[PDB]
């Protein structure tokens, strides 16, 4: 967006020397067929679980008897004759 | 799951030596096809001496 000075001014670009047109034309590189070589394992030994871990651990219970129930000797009351 | 363009590619360290110096003239080492060359170093073995 340059304003024409009309006292001074100029022409298009003239022929410059050049640099040696087929030396800024490249090649087009070439690519040969590539294998990821090996045979692949099929797992591997890793150095971490890979399932889900518990943040507290809970208290666990089994349920037991307690044995064969026998009778007693109470001490007995007195009789309610009238002082009770 | 495996990046296969990124295990394909390779990315080397490769050294030279070139001879043949004037003095006061351009001594030019080409860059060659197909590479992508990341870093250029140029060691001045001028006789023995640095």
């Amino acid at each position: 967006m340059a304003l024409i000075n009309p006292q001074f001014p100029y022409a298009g670009p003239v022929p410059i020397p050049g640099p040696a047109p087929t030396e800024t034309m490249p090649l087009l590189n070439y690519r040969v067929e590539g294998r990821i070589a090996g045979i692949q394992q099929a797992r591997q030994f890793m150095p971490f679980l890979q399932g889900p871990h518990r943040e507290v651990a809970e208290q666990t219970y089994y349920a037991i008897g307690t044995g064969i129930q026998m009778g007693q000797t109470f001490n007995q009351p007195l009789i309610n004759t009238q002082e009770g | 799951i495996l990046p296969l363009i990124d295990l394909s590619t390779l990315y080397n360290l490769e050294n030279s030596a070139q001879a043949g110096l004037t003095p006061n003239v351009d001594f030019v080492v080409q860059y060659a096809n197909l590479y992508r060359y990341l870093s250029t170093i140029a060691v001045f073995d001028n006789g023995g001496s640095f």
